[PDB]
RNA sequence: AGCGCCGUGGCGCAGUGGAAGCGCGCAGGGCUCAUAACCCUGAUGUCCUCGGAUCGAAACCGAGCGGCGCUACCA
C-alpha cells in the first residue's frame, strides 16, 4: 500500500543514504577508493567515441540514466557543441552464487551505498567499487577541438561502432588516433548494432574490426557488443571497466590547478536577483585537491587589445564559492573528475562557449602565459577522416611557413601562424592565449578540405613568455 | 435614447467635415443622416459621391455603416444639408476617423448616463458635456484628465451628485489608459567579482523606486538584465531608468569590469 | 521535396522545394516562391517573370504581399518543368552546377551568373527576356 | 504583320549572332 | 524558465466598448444568340476556454489554453 516515491526512500534510507563528506580529513590517507570519496565523486572519467549519427549519447543513457541536455533547438537532433556529461555507480553484489556477469550494476547519481538486488530471488546487497563520470564527445568532422580536449580529460576510452554499416569508418579510426596521440591506451570497442544482425554477419564484421585494430598502437581491446535500445550487456560494460582500466597515478603530492572545459552562468530568470548565485566553470582537476574557499586565478583570463594592437592578458583571480561534484555539494575535491568550480566571476563570463579550454591556477602557483611556443611536431602518413572513393588516402604535406594551425595544447582551442618550420620542431605564434604547465600533450590540425583535419602530435619545448599585469 | 447632437448647435456650419451613415436611396444618391454632427438629413448626390468609375452602386453605398462627409451648403432656414463624397483626400479621412471615435466614445458615455438615470440625455450634455468642450475643447479629453484630476468637475452643477458619482465610476472603468517603459543592459564584464557588485547596483536601482512606481530589476539573462517601470505620467521613468543607468556604470566602472546598453528607457 | 533539379538525382546536394499552384476565379497563385528564390539567391519577380517568359500569358506580381498570380491552366508539371528551364539557364554554374549562383553587374551592364565553389563568371544568355528583366531591377537593391 | 517589326527582329537576330560570334571567337 | 504578439467564413487585413467584418474565395441569378468582364443575391462561422466590470462583452480587464517574435541554455 505503499508509493513508489515513500518505497524508494526507505530503500535508500536502508542503503546508507548519501552521507555528507567530512569538513577535513586525513588527505595523506585518502585514496579514490575510500568510501568517502566514491560516494560524493568520480574518479574515473570515461569518454565515448563514435561516427556521427551513431548514438553514442543513447548508451550513455542505457549506462547510467541521466540524460546529456541535447539543447540549442538546432542541436535538439544533429549535433551538440559542448560535451556530454553523466554519472555512473557501479554496484558489485557481494553474493558470489549468483553468476559474475549480472553481479555488476550501473546506476544513476541518485544511487545510495548499498540499495538491494534486482536480480529475482538475491538477497544481496549492492556495494559501490566506483563512482566514474562520463564524457560524451562530439562526433561530427567540423567540432574538432572539443573532441580533443576531452581526449586530453578522458581516462579512460569507449569506441563504438555500428554492424551493417560500412566498415572502415574514418571517424572511429580518427577519434581512435586522436586518443593515441594524448596518451591514452585503455579502450573498450562497443558494437553499438546487433539486434539487426545476422550471425555471419557478426563474425565478419569481427573479424573485421580485429583486422583494423594490427597496425595502431592500441593491441589488447576489448570489444563487447552492447544495445544501446535494447538497454543489455550494461553489466558486461561495467565489469569491462572495472577490470582492464587501473587508477592512472594522480595522489595529492602534485600541486593543484584545474583545466576550464565549460562554462555554466547561474542567473536563474524569472525571479528577483536579491537572491542570486555565482557563475559556475566547468573544469577537471587533472591535478589537486582542492576544497572550499579558495584563492583561485584564470590564467589566459580576459583578453584586450590597445591602441597599438598588442594582445593584454588580465588572468581572472576569484574566490571559490563553491564545487559541484557527482550530486550534492563537496567541501574538497578529488582529482580525476570533472567538477563545476562556482566562483564570484561575472554572470556573463560563463555565458556562452567562453572558458572552453583554459587554463586555471590555484594561489601559490604562477603558470605562464606564452605569446610564441617552440613545439616538437610528429605527423602521420595519410588523414584520418577522408572517405577516398578507391585512391590513396589523401597523404599529409609538410607544413609552410605564414599558415593558419588549429593548435591544441591540452584543451585549449588555439590558432596559431608558422614561423618556422623544420625536420622535427616547430615554431608557433599564437594570437589567442595559450599557457603551459608542465608538459601538457598538444594536437595538431590543418585546414585541408575546407573543415577540419588532424595532422599529428606534438609537445611543448620553448616558448616566450609573458608577464601578467597585477 | 440618442440624441441632443454632440457639438454645439442643430444646423451644420460651412465647410466644417463630419461622418455620415447611409440611411434610404430613392434614386439621387444618399439623402442620409450624420453621426458627428446633428442627425439632420442631407443630400448626396452621386456626382458627389464617387472618385472611381461608378461600377458596383449597391457595394459601394454600404448602406447601415458611417463614412467621409464634407459639407458644402447649408439650409439654416427650413432644415437641409448640401453634403459630399468627394471633397477628401487620405489625410483628411484620418481626421475624420479621430473625430468619429471621439464623438461615439462621449456618446456612449453619456447613453449609458442618460439610460441608467432616466434623465433626458439632453439635459446631461446641457449640464455636462458642453461645460466640458468648452474649458478644455472636447469632452474625451476632458474626461481624461478628470481620471487624473478631480478639478474639471468643480464650477459645474450638477443635475444630481450621485450623476457625478456614476459617470466617475464608469469612465474610470471603461477609460483606465500608466505606460511600461523598459531598458536592456548589458554586463560585458570579463572582471574578479560582479555578481556581488551586481548585489549593489540592484539593490540601489530597486530603492530608487517611488511609492507610486516601484522599478523592478528583473533577470532574464547574464549580460542582459531588464529595467521595467510603470510611468503613471511617462516624463520621470526615463530620468529613473538614467539614474539606474548612472549607478550600473559608476558601480562597475570600479571593480574591474564593463558594463553596455543595448535598449534606453523607452515606453 | 525536390533535390533542386530535374533530370538529376543525388542523395547530397543544396535543396529546392517545389512550387505548386491554387486557383484564383482564372490564374494560380504560387505558394512557394520566396524560398525558391532563397534557396537559388534570386529574387522571386525572376521566378515569377521567367515562368511568364516560357509561357506567354498575363502574370501579376506582388512581392509584399504574397500573392504571385501567373495566368493560365498549368498542370504542376508544366511550372515545375518551367522553373527547372530557370534553375538550369539561371541558377546553376558551369562547372559544378552549383544550385547557388547570384547575377551580378560589373562596371559594364554584363549580367553574369556568379557561383561560390567554382566562383567563376558564367557567360551569361543576355540573349533572354529574363536578363533584361533582371537588369531593369538590380538584385537586392531595386525591388 | 508589321515588316517593321520582322525587319527590326532580323536586325536583332543578327546581333545576338554576332555577339555569340564575339563571345566564341 | 519570463516578457512582447495572435486567436476567422476556405485565405490577407481590421474595428474591437451597439454584438459577425470587407476584398478575394464559392452556390445562384442577372447581361449577351454565346463566353468572359461586369452586375448583383445568397452559405459556411462557437475573435481562443472561463469569469469580473457593463443595459449588454467577440470587445475593457482578469485566472488560463493553444501557437508565435527575444532573452538563452541560464547550478
Ligand atoms: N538501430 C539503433 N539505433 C540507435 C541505437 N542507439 C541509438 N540509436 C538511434 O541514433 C539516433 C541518434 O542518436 P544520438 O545519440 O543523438 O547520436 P549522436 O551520437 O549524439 C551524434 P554524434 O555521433 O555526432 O555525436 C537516435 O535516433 C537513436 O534511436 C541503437 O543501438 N540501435
Ligand atoms: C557539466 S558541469 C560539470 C559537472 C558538475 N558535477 C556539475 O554538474
Ligand atoms: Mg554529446
Ligand atoms: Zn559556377
Amino acid at each position: 500500500g505503499e508509493t513508489e516515491e515513500e518505497k524508494r526512500k526507505r530503500e535508500f534510507e536502508e542503503g546508507g543514504g548519501l552521507p555528507e563528506q567530512p569538513l577535513n580529513p586525513d588527505f595523506s590517507k585518502l585514496n579514490p577508493l575510500s568510501a568517502e570519496i566514491i560516494n560524493r565523486q568520480a574518479t574515473i572519467n570515461i569518454g565515448t567515441i563514435g561516427h556521427v549519427a551513431h548514438g553514442k549519447s543513447t548508451v550513455v543513457r542505457a549506462i547510467s540514466g541521466v540524460q546529456t541536455v541535447r539543447f540549442k533547438d538546432e542541436l535538439e537532433r544533429n549535433i551538440t557543441i559542448k560535451l556530454g556529461y553523466a554519472n555512473a555507480k557501479i554496484y558489485k553484489c557481494q553474493e558470489p552464487t549468483c553468476p559474475e556477469p549480472d553481479c555488476y550494476r550501473s546506476f544513476k547519481s541518485d544511487k545510495e551505498i548499498s540499495p538491494k538486488c534486482q536480480r529475482p530471488g538475491c538477497p544481496g546487497r549492492y556495494k559501490l567499487v566506483r563512482h566514474v563520470s562520463f564524457v560524451d564527445c562530439p562526433g561530427h568532422d567540423i567540432l574538432m577541438s572539443t573532441m580533443l580536449s576531452g581526449a586530453a580529460v578522458m581516462d579512460a576510452a569507449l569506441l563504438l561502432i555500428a554492424g551493417n554499416e560500412s566498415c572502415p569508418q574514418p571517424q572511429t579510426s580518427e577519434h581512435l588516433a586522436a586518443i593515441e596521440i594524448m596518451k591514452l591506451k585503455h579502450v573498450i570497442i562497443l558494437q553499438n548494432k546487433v539486434d539487426l544482425m545476422r550471425e555471419e554477419s557478426a563474425l565478419e564484421h569481427q573479424k573485421s574490426i580485429l583486422k583494423f585494430i594490427r597496425g595502431t598502437i592500441a593491441d589488447g581491446a576489448p570489444i563487447v557488443p552492447i544495445s544501446a535500445q535494447l538497454k543489455y550487456n550494461i553489466d558486461a560494460v561495467n565489469e569491462f571497466i572495472v577490470k582492464t582500466i587501473p587508477v592512472p597515478p594522480r595522489d595529492f603530492m602534485i600541486s593543484p590547478r584545474l583545466i576550464v572545459i565549460r562554462s555554466f552562468d547561474v542567473n536563474k530568470p524569472g525571479a528577483e536577483i536579491e537572491d542570486l548565485k555565482g557563475g559556475v566553470a566547468g573544469g577537471s582537476i587533472l591535478n589537486g585537491v582542492f576544497k572550499l574557499g579558495d584563492e583561485i586565478e584564470i590564467r589566459p583570463g580576459i583578453v584586450t587589445k590597445d591602441d597599438k594592437g598588442k594582445i593584454q592578458c588580465k588572468p581572472i583571480f576569484s574566490n571559490i564559492v563553491s564545487l559541484f561534484a557527482e550530486q550534492n555539494d563537496l567541501k574538497f575535491a578529488v582529482p580525476g573528475g570533472l567538477i563545476g568550480v562556482g566562483t564570484k566571476v561575472d554572470p556573463t563570463l560563463c555565458r556562452a562557449d567562453r572558458l572552453v579550454g583554459q587554463v586555471v591556477g590555484a594561489k601559490g602557483h604562477l603558470p605562464n602565459i606564452y605569446t610564441d611556443i617552440e613545439i616538437n611536431y610528429f605527423l602521420l602518413r595519410r588523414l584520418l577522416g577522408v572517405k577516398t572513393d578507391g585512391q590513396k588516402q589523401a597523404k599529409v604535406r609538410k607544413l609552410e611557413p605564414n599558415e593558419v594551425l588549429m593548435v591544441n595544447i591540452g584543451s585549449t582551442a588555439t590558432g596559431a601562424r608558422v614561423v618556422a618550420v623544420k625536420a622535427d620542431m616547430a615554431r608557433l605564434q599564437l594570437t589567442s592565449p595559450a599557457c603551459t604547465e608542465i608538459n601538457e600533450k598538444i594536437a595538431l590540425s590543418r585546414r585541408i578540405e575546407k573543415h577540419w583535419r588532424l595532422i599529428g602530435w606534438a609537445t611543448i619545448k620553448k616558448g616566450t613568455t609573458l608577464e601578467p599585469i597585477a | 435614447t440618442s440624441h441632443c447632437r454632440f457639438y454645439e448647435n442643430k444646423y451644420p456650419e460651412i465647410d466644417d467635415i463630419v461622418m455620415v451613415n447611409v440611411q434610404q436611396i430613392a434614386e439621387m444618391g444618399a439623402y442620409v443622416k450624420l453621426l458627428e454632427y446633428d442627425n439632420i438629413e442631407g443630400m448626396i448626390l452621386l456626382s458627389e459621391l464617387s472618385r472611381r468609375r461608378i461600377r458596383s452602386i449597391q457595394k459601394l453605398i454600404r448602406v447601415g455603416k458611417n463614412d467621409v462627409a464634407v459639407v458644402l451648403r447649408v439650409d439654416k432656414e427650413k432644415g437641409y444639408i448640401d453634403l459630399s463624397k468627394r471633397r477628401v483626400s487620405s489625410e483628411d479621412i484620418i481626421k475624420c476617423e479621430e473625430k468619429y471615435q471621439k464623438s461615439k466614445t462621449v456618446h456612449s458615455i453619456l447613453r449609458y448616463c442618460a439610460e441608467k438615470f432616466q434623465i433626458p440625455l439632453e439635459e446631461l450634455y446641457k449640464t455636462i458635456a458642453w461645460p466640458l468642450s468648452r474649458k478644455f475643447g472636447h469632452a474625451y479629453e476632458a474626461f481624461k484628465l478628470s481620471i487624473i484630476d478631480e478639478t474639471v468637475w468643480e464650477g459645474i452643477e450638477p443635475p444630481s451628485k450621485d450623476v457625478l458619482d456614476e459617470l466617475k465610476n464608469y469612465i474610470s472603468k471603461r477609460l483606465t489608459p500608466a505606460v511600461k517603459i523598459r531598458a536592456d543592459v548589458e554586463v560585458s564584464c570579463f572582471s574578479y567579482e560582479g555578481i556581488d557588485a551586481i548585489k549593489d547596483a540592484l539593490k540601489s536601482a530597486e530603492d530608487m523606486s517611488t511609492e507610486q512606481m516601484q522599478v523592478k530589476v528583473k533577470l532574464v539573462a547574464a549580460p542582459l538584465y531588464v529595467l521595467t517601470t510603470q510611468a503613471l505620467d511617462k516624463q520621470k521613468g526615463i530620468e529613473q531608468l538614467e539614474s539606474a543607468i548612472e549607478k550600473i556604470t559608476e558601480v562597475i566602472t570600479k571593480y574591474g569590469g564593463v558594463c553596455n546598453i543595448t535598449m534606453p528607457p523607452k515606453a | 521535396i525536390n533535390i533542386c533539379r530535374d533530370n538529376h538525382d543525388p542523395f547530397y546536394r543544396y535543396k529546392m522545394p517545389p512550387i505548386q499552384a491554387k486557383v484564383e476565379g482564372i490564374k494560380t497563385a504560387v505558394l512557394n516562391v520566396a524560398d525558391i528564390s532563397h534557396a537559388l539567391n534570386r529574387p522571386a519577380p525572376y521566378i515569377v517573370k521567367y515562368f511568364g517568359f516560357e509561357l506567354g500569358a498575363q502574370t501579376s506580381i506582388s512581392v509584399d504581399k504574397d500573392r504571385y498570380l501567373v495566368n493560365g491552366v498549368h498542370e504542376p508539371a508544366k511550372l515545375q518543368d518551367v522553373l527547372d528551364g530557370f534553375i538550369n539557364k539561371f541558377v546553376l554554374c558551369g562547372s559544378c552546377k552549383n544550385p547557388e549562383t547570384e547575377i551580378i553587374i560589373t562596371k559594364d551592364n554584363d549580367l553574369v551568373r556568379d557561383c561560390k565553389a567554382c566562383g567563376k563568371r558564367t557567360p551569361m544568355d543576355l540573349r533572354h527576356k529574363l536578363s533584361s528583366f533582371i537588369l531593369k531591377n538590380p538584385p537586392d537593391s531595386v525591388s | 504583320m508589321r515588316a517593321k517589326w520582322r525587319k527590326k527582329r532580323t536586325r536583332r537576330l543578327k546581333r545576338k549572332r554576332r555577339k555569340v560570334r564575339a563571345r566564341s571567337k
